[PDB]
């Protein structure tokens, strides 16, 4: 999965 | 007229509410102003970080990969963007594997 700014 | 920094702050508000369309509107506005050479303390890499995720959430995978590539040109060591690139490359390799077998 892609991870964005948390 | 709002500063790039204002637009970026607003896009972070949109993002924290999972309003990924408005995240795109604000972040793209911020990016446009920086590209015309506005003096600002925000950096393009962080703008692109939010923007790439927002565009992914909208289902626009081609555009998300493009933005991820733009981010990595500016910061080749970005850990998450590198992660995201590997993911997009995997999905694309599968699709191409499919077309070659069919
Ligand atoms: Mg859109």
């Amino acid at each position: 999965g892609p991870r964005g700014p948390p | 007229f709002l500063t790039a920094e204002d637009c970026f702050e607003l896009g972070k508000v949109a993002y924290t509410e999972a309003d990924y369309y408005h995240t795109e509107l604000w972040m793209e506005q911020a990016l446009r102003q920086l590209d015309e050479g506005e003096i600002s303390t925000i950096d393009k890499v962080s703008v692109l970080d939010y923007l790439s995720y927002a565009v992914y959430q909208q289902g626009d995978l081609d555009k998300a990969l493009l933005l991820t590539k733009k981010l990595l040109e500016l910061d080749p060591e970005h850990q998450r963007a590198n992660g995201n690139l590997k993911y997009f490359e995997y999905i694309m390799a599968k699709e191409l594997e499919h077309h070659h077998h069919h």
